[PDB]
């Protein structure tokens, strides 16, 4: 049963850098793709980055690009976001989420979210 | 030259595929052919050399997507390539290899890009050595072609091979600290896509890391891991 | 001999092809479109002997080996489309993967006027023969790398048809029920 | 024989150590020397062979501790050795190797045990092939010496080398299902430790897996990993 | 030459020796006792040039290379004790480890009357010379495998003294402050 | 020698380039666009030794001659763009002009796949050497004549990068303060 | 041939072994302990063809002769144990006895490092072949004479395993139901 | 901060087999040795097995020997006990625990216990 547990978020100065972590359970983690999505106060949801299985291809949103880095540890089934270059636009509640492609298609539907870690870049 | 040009085209083959270009822009070929030599002072001719399938396979790296749109006016990273591998790509045989002694690295590099006859605007790749590396001061961009520069022409070719021998007089080096060849693949001028061309220049960077010497014996196997730092 | 027939560089399922349904049609054809990035996987074809049709009758009519497995591709590009991939294209049933596959048999092709490649897979298998059974002889993977490059152009999509052949050995062994026939 | 015996003693050496015995009990040496042949029917002489540093290094396995106390009357497992590696020991170069085609395996095995002049009671090791394997029916124990049996004498030696060529007429095999050599290192009779000897028979089992053939090409590198099942 | 002195197969710290304090004494000596199992690690010695005393003066008096590093062990066993280990015994600064080390330079010794082994470490290092600096040239590991085997016997413990030598090159380079001296 | 460096066909300012600012970038690049007529002047580049950067350090590090001045151009055209100019491309400091320049050293290039030309300027100067001073060694002029011709096409603009070299003489004389350096 | 199998110096029941039950185990092993006197009999093993297991299948699969019967012993002594016996070790079915047996085929062994003896029994029998029937082909007797001699020592008991072989004739005759098999 | 979380224990028939798991945090798991210790109703503590770092040497108590198997997953920083051949003597509360050797000695002191999983083999 999917349990995605997230730590590491806290208040940070602008220009700062955080490392968020999210740990998974009850699913074969290393087969699934994984994404981070954030939620700004007074805003809806934005997908930020996702990483593919082997820790292979990763994609990012244009806002996050060179500032944020996504890395998996498969040996401990964990997900990492290294947020460099923090600006106030990055303030949000960050969720880790787990996506699946189903059979043999190209869509990746999320099937489980974590609880949310808050990053106040102020 | 004559397009399709001799020095051009080009062919690189090994297991287990022949991969054929339309052709290397040009070639960044080998000039005044100064390697310094495979054996120099330095290797007594002592040194442990390779030339094994994993490296010559490929770097097989992925390269940065250049578009119409960057200009002009642009750098690249270095693709030290062993550095790349240690950070990323890692090429299990490569991981095992990385897990050794100062290396003797030539390149041997392939860069493949293809938009379609429709696309035009080259990307100037460069061979500068150990990288002091800052993106501004375009003077650096002006200053090279002096170091291995093959070239990319979307309008004329889908494959560039840039070969590079070995820099660092040291004739063999320690990797976690130093960076031998930095092969920059930059655009001088940008590609512009009209409709009759392919909607995609995804760059690929292949290297081929040829004839690499290592000087301690350690253990070097085609797995990777051992004992570097 | 039977072999030219199995042999004479045939074309392949390979897989079921997200069809038009062009993918029967196809068969030989993975798709070539531009792409958001180039490295991403689009295919993973499984080879047996059984499965994909030309291979099927031959394989049932015998149940041993002699052979190799040559897959040579051809391209329907234009001036205007171009393209490149790399294909593994994989012996026997390994890694399932990127680099492992690149590590494999190897071919690097330019898809311009060359219109043909030789990616030959060998049966690298503990025994000279593998018998016809269900799980799998092993995977052939393709990776399309960089698309097409272009023109105005050509409707965008480009397609390849894969070719299949074995040597060295042309000759097998043990005949068995051939897929086609009467009753 | 003459103790210290010729066939005995023995020496195995490679990087980067000479390891010297007091000597192989005896030797389980090579008899009527029937391998079947390295090339048989089977390999056309076609097959991909090895003979590379990782395997000949060692199995370097750890072996079961036999004491005064087991008797008499005892089996061993098989140490299929590739099986062992796949489950355990894995020998990164080995992992990469395992990650291939049917193998052509000879052994080449070393077993080192040493209590002290004080200890006496041998352990009879055995070469039986693909193992039907049940511990009871001591009849099996009686039935071998017929297959590579070197021997251990605490009172006379600290090192046994048992070499084994290749069983399975198949001249090459698929590993996850079959088990070629099972080398059993069992005691016929037990060791008994008086005070003037060393307090410890920790067994070690070394193999050396020699001249191994593999028949698909795959990828075999000295890293390990790929693509077996 | 200076070299015979550094050279002529000296004995070593190697480490600080859980002493009696026999471990100054020792130096050359890891311990050899019986053991609960045989495979478990008991040592991990770090080599430089700097550190362990005979190596120290030489190393300061020069700061480059020519050499190799031969460590040959000797044993004080009895009829009654015996023993075996394997020692790595490691170039330059790798894996820190079991198999990686076994994968290394190699020697297999019997510790019976032979009373000497040659485990020679080479400097497998990117450059011909390494200079004298602090972090480490690299580790030498020993593993005692199987103890001693025996008699009545010998008090239980057995000890080894390690030996150190380099070729091929005997000759170095660049002289610098030698550890011994006046002022 | 220093010469390969000055020598090995470098690229040039030449001028300050109405920039994008592509014109640093450029440098080598005059612009190639279509044009209302073809004959009209678009450029007039001044050469010294001083001025444009690669030339600058060398020139300060020496103050005499031996040399010639080879400017060879390269083109980034497409299928689709094409182009032609003629470039003078001018010794020493004459007429400043059309025909006078055509009368000059001369090259006629096709800018299709050739992708390289040799327009070499010689120092036609009263004395073997000119020293480094301010007014000017002389002008290089380019004329783009006819644009580009075409396709659908290529975004319209085409660009050239000029190349610079001297023979015959490779070798100069008198060293002097080199542009780069410490203090 | 079948013969190497019967042949290749096998080990023997011989008897049922006052077991530990080491005596299955054993089989080959009479006991070697010290003794109150040395000459006293401790064994009397009966040989056929039938009886003791390796001999059994072969014997049923044939029912004639060609052969001889070699019994060669091996010893698990120590430094510390030693030992000597003499073994008859008896053809065919005579005297049952001391001297008569000594009078027999003969071997005198030292049980120190030699670790092997050849006591070969011949079938000294009226006819070239004896068929497989119940009463007995004849006895093999062993006598342990003097024990072990010693040390501190080795736990006291020492054991031997007997070995069995025939020449000259390797080859028999008439095949018959082999002990192993299906139904 | 060490958090050792244990699941998987439940009621089991004799002759049964369970797989206990214990997951670790807030320490470099793959450097430390790890042990399972159990606690029988009406009994004190018995160390059962420990595993060494690389998942190298493992030791067991004589009671547990061939029945129980200890395995680490370092990539997800988890510890496993495979209990075969269950008998009522195996009923207990099972704890995972983390030991350290300190500087360069030979003792391994436990510095953190998990919460306990119950195995009723009845």
């Amino acid at each position: 049963e999917v349990q995605l547990l997230d730590s590491g978020g806290g208040l940070v100065q602008p220009g700062g850098s955080l490392r968020l972590s999210c740990a998974a359970s009850g699913f074969p983690f290393s087969d699934y793709a994984m994404s981070w999505i954030r939620q700004a106060p007074g805003k809806g949801l934005e997908w930020v980055s996702p990483i593919s299985g082997s820790g292979g291809r990763a994609y990012y949103a244009d806002s996050v690009k060179g500032r944020f880095t996504i890395s998996r540890d498969n040996s401990e089934g964990t997900v990492y976001l290294q947020m460099n270059s923090l600006s106030p636009d990055d303030t949000a509640l960050y969720y880790c989420a787990k996506d699946g492609s189903g059979s043999h298609y190209n869509n990746n539907y999320f099937d489980s979210w974590g609880q949310g870690t808050l990053v106040t870049v102020s | 030259a004559e397009p399709e040009n001799k020095n051009v085209v080009q062919a690189t083959t090994t297991v287990n595929t022949t991969n054929l270009t339309q052709h290397p822009s040009a070639p960044t070929m080998p000039f005044s052919p100064d390697f310094s030599n495979v054996d120099n002072f330095h290797s007594m001719a002592y040194d442990i050399t390779t030339g094994d399938k994993n490296p010559s396979k490929l770097v097989r790296l992925e390269t940065h997507e250049w578009t119409p749109s960057w200009a002009r006016g642009y750098q690249i990273t270095h693709v030290e390539l062993p550095k790349v591998f240690w950070d990323h790509q890692d090429k299990p045989a490569y991981g095992q290899s990385r897990y050794f002694a100062a290396v003797r690295c030539g390149f041997h590099f392939q860069v493949q890009v293809n938009v379609n006859q429709g696309t035009a605007g080259s990307a100037l790749v460069v061979y500068e050595p150990k990288p002091v590396v800052t993106y501004d001061s375009k003077l650096e961009f002006g200053a090279f072609t002096n170091l291995p520069h093959v070239l990319m022409n979307l309008a004329e070719t889908t494959q560039a091979d840039l070969c590079i021998p070995y820099v660092a007089d040291t004739n063999y080096v320690k990797t976690d600290s130093s960076d031998l060849g930095q092969l920059k693949v930059y655009v001088w001028t940008p590609l512009s896509i009209p409709t009759g061309s392919a909607n995609q220049v995804d760059v690929t960077i292949l290297g081929s890391l040829l004839q690499l010497d290592f000087q301690n014996p350690r253990v070097f196997a085609q797995d990777v891991n051992i004992y570097d730092n | 001999d039977l072999v030219k027939i199995a042999q004479l560089f045939s074309v392949m399922a390979d897989s079921t092809t997200p069809s038009e349904n062009h993918g029967v049609d196809a068969k030989g054809y993975f798709k070539w479109s531009a792409t958001t990035a180039p490295q991403s996987i689009v295919h993973r074809n499984i080879v047996y002997l059984r499965l994909f049709p030309n291979l099927n009758v031959f394989v049932n009519s015998y149940s041993y080996f002699r052979g190799s497995l040559v897959l040579r591709l051809s391209v329907y590009a234009s001036t205007f489309n171009r393209g490149r991939l790399r294909m593994g294209f994989f012996p026997n049933a390994t890694t399932d993967s990127t680099s492992t596959l690149d590590n494999a048999i190897y071919t690097i092709c330019d898809i311009g006027s060359d219109n043909s490649f030789e990616i030959t897979i060998p049966y690298s298998f503990s025994t000279w023969m593998r018998k016809t059974n269900g799980h799998p002889i092993g995977l052939f993977q393709i990776e399309v790398l960089n698309r097409l490059t272009y023109n105005s152009s050509s409707p965008s999509e480009v397609y390849c048809i894969v070719q299949g052949k074995m040597g060295q050995d042309a000759r097998f062994f043990c005949p068995t029920g051939s897929v086609v026939t009467f009753q």
